[PDB]
C-alpha cells in the first residue's frame, strides 16, 4: 500500500511479515479539508 | 530433475527505492491498540490545503502596511515556491521534495486595522511574457479582483495555473533570471485613515494543486 | 495510371496494371514500437549523465529512426556498468540530488545494472527538433540523469515508444553506381 | 524444505534484443494527455508508401530532361535500393537497416514542361541475365509500359519483384559486379518541342513491399 | 508489444513497471496510405 | 519477503545432448513457404527399408559370378554391420552411429545373365557356435532358401535375427575373433552354360529392423 | 519434438523461440516403405 508492486501473493504470512494491529472499544485532515468554505458570501453581479 | 532457472544479470541488486519487501525474521507481535487517535492525516496535501502559513515580507513580517505616499505597490513577487516571500510556508516545504507541480495556489490577506481605518485593495497575477505591471492602471488589463474592508476581515484569491507545460518545476534554475511563472501583484487602491495597519496574508493549497515525482535534494 | 502530379493524394499502383498478382506483406520489423525497442550504446560522461535520448549517435538504427520523427513519446530501459552505487534522479531534479541515496540508487551488482524508468518530462511528448533558438533544445526535454563514482558504459533502451510527424530518412551517399559492401558469407 | 532449482549455465547475460523487461524502481507516475495528437505513424512502410521522395540524377537533380539528339536513353540504373540513384529516398534510408525486401517498388514520373511541349516516354523492367537494353525497340520485349503528356502530368509503374529466391538483399555485396536484381531502363520514344523540359521522379513503396530482418551496419 | 515475448504476466503491476496514461475530453500514416489511389482513370482496352 | 530457492549443486553445466532449449534473441521471423517439397524423408530407416544399396565382394564388385569348378561357395562373410562385405551399403553407413540392433535385413539378388544362361542357388543363416558350412549338403541343415532364374530376375530372403540376447551390437569387438552372429552362405547349386555371369546383390532393412542408442565413434 | 523433454510449457512466445512458418496455396519414403510388396509370387505350397 506504500511503495509496494508485487502481483503475487508475498511467500510469508501476514504474521511474520508484520506486526499485527488490535482493536479497543484521510480521517481528520481529509475531513478538514473536504469541509473548506468554497462559495461567495456576497451577492453575486454578472 | 529440479526446475532450471536463468540467474539473470543486471537484476538483484538493492535499490533503495523498490517495490518489493524483506524477509521477516520476528514474528507473531501484536501490536497496543491505537485505532481512533486524534489528529491523522494521510495526505501531505489535505493539510495544505487546510492550514494556510504565512508568507513573509520584507522586514521577516507576515503582512503588509498601508503605504501613504504615490506609489501604490504593497507587493509583488515571483509565482515560484522558491520564491523568499513562500519561503517559510509549509506549502514551499512541502514542495522541495517533488519536482514538478500544477493547480491552484490560493493566497488569503486578512485586515488587522481598527474599526475606523478603511481601504481598498487588488491582487493581480501577470504571466511571464512582458515585465510585471507597476501601476493598479497597468494591472486592471490581467485577471484580477479587487476588495475592500468591512465586517469580514478576509479576503481569498486563487492564483491560476497557466503555462505552456501541463506541468512546472517546483524548483528554479539559476539560468532563469526572469521568473518562468510570472508575477502576483498587489497593490492599495486607496485607504481612509489606515495608515501604518497591517494586511497579513497567507497561502494555501488550493483544490487541483498537485506536487508529483518525489525528489531528495540536501535542503532544509 | 496517369494522375494530376501536383495534388498530393498518394496513388500506389499494382503489377495487375499488366497482369501480374500483389502478394502478401508480413510487416512486423517495420512497426515503430517493435524496431525501436533494443538497447543502443552512448559514450558516457564519468559521472554525471544527463538521459537524453538524442544523445545516441544519429547514424545507428535507433538514432536514424528516433531522427525520422518530429515528437515522441516512451518509457525508458538503462543498462549502466558504472563503480560504485548508481542514483537517478527524475526530470527537473536539482542536480544535488544526486548525491542523494534516497533518490533511486541500485547499489553495485556484478556486471551491470538494468533499470526501468517512466517517462518524467512536464510536456505531452518531446521532439527531437525544436525551433525556438534559429541546434540547443530545451533543458526539460530529459528522463533525468545519473551518477556514480565512475560510468563505464550506458545502453538505452525506448519502452513503448510513439511517433509523430516523419522526417527525412538518409542513406549513405555511393560514390560509384551503388553503394558495394563486404556481405556475411560463407 | 525449500523448492530447489539448477541456475543454468549458457543463460541470463544482457543481450540488446531479448525479449524480456527490466525491473522498475519508480512507481505511480502519471503523464500528461497526449490523446489525439495530429501526425502520428505506427509502421515505417505506411509512410513509405503514402510519401513518394526524389530519385537522383546525374548532376544532383531530380529530373531527367528530353534530349534531342538520337540516344532515347533518358536513364538506365541498378534495380537496387543501394543506388546511387536512388540514395536520396525515404525508401534506401529505411532500407540500409534491414538484410532482406521483396515486393513492389513504384515509380512515379511527373512532366514538368509548358503547354505547347509533348512527349512519350517508355519504362522497361530488365530481368538480369543478359546486358541491359540499349533501344526502345530492344527494350520492347521486356514488361514496359509506355505514356504521353497531356491534362493528368503524372504516371506511375510498378517494378514487380521477380527473383529465384523469395527475399532479396537489401546491401550490394563487393564481389557483385552485374546487378542481382536487373535494371530499369527509362526511355524517351519522342517528343515534340519539349527540349530542355524536366521530367521529375519519385519512388516509393509498393501494396506488398516487405523489409525484414533488422540490421545496424555504421551508415547514414 | 515491441520487442517482447514473455508469456508469463509481469511480477510487477502495470503502475510499477510502465508510466501511466491520461485522457483528456496507424492513425494519420495508416489512414494515408489506405487511402492511397489504385485504379486506372483511363478507359481500359483488353 | 521474496521466495526462497535452493541452487543445487551438481545441476545446471551445459550438456551435449540435453532436452531442454536457449532463450530466443531475435523474434518474429516468418520463413519463405515450403510445405509440399518433393523428396522428404522423416525417419531412416523408412530410407533404408525402400532403397537396397549394394554388397561388395571380393575386387571391389558388387556382383559374384558363377563358378565352374568343383566349389560352389559363391560367397561366405559375417552376418555383422561392421562387415567388409557390407562396408558400402547405407544400412552400414547408418549403423555405426547407434550400439545396438536387431530385426530382419533382407539380401536381394540378381540374375543379369542372358536369355540362355540358367543357374539354381542357395542362400543359408549358419548361426553361431559351430563353423559355416562348406558345402549345399551340409548347409541345408540350417534355415535356408533355394531358388533358380527364369522370368523375375530377383530373388529376396530375409536373415532372422536369433540372439540370446534381444539387441546385438552393430560393431565388433577387437577381442571377438570367430563373429559372434554367425554367417550367411550363398552357395551355386550348378548353373547351365552361365559361366562368367553376374548375381548383384544388395541388402535393405526389414519390417522390424531397428537401431537404438545413438552414438558418435569418428569413423567415415 | 526433437530431442526435448520439459513438460512446463515455454516461457517465450512461439514467434520468439523459432522462426514461423508459412504455407503456399514421412511424407514420400515413409509411402515408399509403406508400399513395399511383402508376397509370395509363386503358387506356395504347404
Amino acid at each position: 500500500s506504500g511503495n509496494t508492486g508485487s502481483i503475487i501473493n508475498n511467500y510469508y504470512m501476514q504474521q511474520y511479515q508484520n506486526s499485527m494491529d488490535t482493536q479497543l472499544g484521510n480521517d481528520w485532515f481529509s475531513k478538514l479539508a473536504s469541509s473548506a468554505f468554497s462559495g461567495l458570501f456576497g451577492a453575486l453581479l454578472a | 530433475g529440479i526446475f532450471p532457472v536463468a540467474c539473470s544479470d543486471g537484476y538483484g541488486g538493492l535499490v533503495t527505492t523498490d517495490p518489493k519487501t524483506a524477509d521477516p525474521v520476528y514474528g507473531k507481535v501484536f501490536n497496543p491498540p491505537r485505532n481512533q487517535l486524534p489528529g491523522r492525516f494521510t495526505n501531505l496535501l489535505d493539510v495544505a490545503e487546510a492550514c494556510p502559513t504565512f508568507l513573509r515580507f520584507e522586514g521577516g513580517v507576515p503582512y503588509v502596511t498601508t503605504k501613504t505616499d504615490s506609489d501604490r505597490v504593497l507587493a509583488q513577487f515571483d509565482m515560484s515556491l522558491a520564491a523568499k516571500h513562500m519561503s517559510n510556508t509549509f506549502l514551499a516545504g512541502l514542495a522541495q521534495y517533488y519536482t514538478q507541480y500544477s493547480g491552484t495556489i490560493n493566497l488569503h490577506f486578512m485586515f488587522t486595522g481598527p474599526t475606523d481605518a478603511k481601504a481598498r485593495y487588488m491582487v493581480a497575477y501577470a504571466p511571464p511574457g512582458m515585465e510585471p505591471p507597476k501601476t493598479p492602471e497597468a494591472a486592471a488589463h490581467c485577471i484580477h479582483a479587487e476588495w475592500d474592508t468591512g465586517l469580514n476581515s478576509k479576503f481569498t484569491f486563487s492564483i491560476p495555473y497557466l503555462s505552456a507545460a501541463d506541468y512546472t518545476y517546483t524548483a528554479s534554475d539559476v539560468a532563469e533570471t526572469t521568473n518562468v511563472q510570472g508575477w502576483v501583484c498587489l497593490f492599495q487602491i486607496t485607504h481612509g485613515k489606515a495608515d501604518g495597519d497591517a494586511l497579513v496574508v497567507l497561502a494555501s493549497a488550493g483544490k487541483d494543486f498537485e506536487l508529483r515525482l518525489p525528489v531528495d535534494a540536501r535542503a532544509e | 495510371t496517369t494522375s494530376a502530379g501536383e495534388s498530393a493524394d498518394p496513388v500506389t499502383t499494382t503489377v495487375e496494371n499488366y497482369g501480374g498478382e500483389t502478394q502478401i506483406q508480413r510487416r512486423q520489423h517495420t512497426d515503430v514500437s517493435f524496431i525501436m525497442d533494443r538497447f543502443v550504446k552512448v559514450t558516457p560522461q564519468n559521472q554525471i549523465n544527463i538521459l537524453d535520448l538524442m544523445q545516441v549517435p544519429s547514424h545507428t538504427l535507433v538514432g536514424g529512426l528516433l531522427r525520422a520523427s518530429t515528437y515522441y513519446f516512451s518509457d525508458l530501459e538503462i543498462a549502466v556498468k558504472h563503480e560504485g552505487d548508481l542514483t537517478w534522479v527524475p526530470n527537473g531534479a536539482p542536480e544535488k540530488a544526486l548525491d542523494n541515496t534516497t533518490n533511486p540508487t541500485a547499489y553495485h551488482k556484478a556486471p551491470l545494472t538494468r533499470l526501468a524508468l517512466p517517462y518524467t518530462a512536464p510536456h505531452r511528448v518531446l521532439a527531437t527538433v525544436y525551433n525556438g533558438e534559429c541546434r540547443t533544445l530545451p533543458t526539460s526535454f530529459n528522463y533525468g540523469a545519473i551518477k556514480a563514482t565512475r560510468v563505464t558504459e550506458l545502453l538505452y533502451r525506448m519502452k513503448r515508444a510513439e511517433t509523430y510527424c516523419p522526417r527525412p530518412l538518409l542513406a549513405i551517399h555511393p560514390t560509384e553506381a551503388r553503394h558495394k559492401q563486404k556481405i556475411v558469407a560463407p
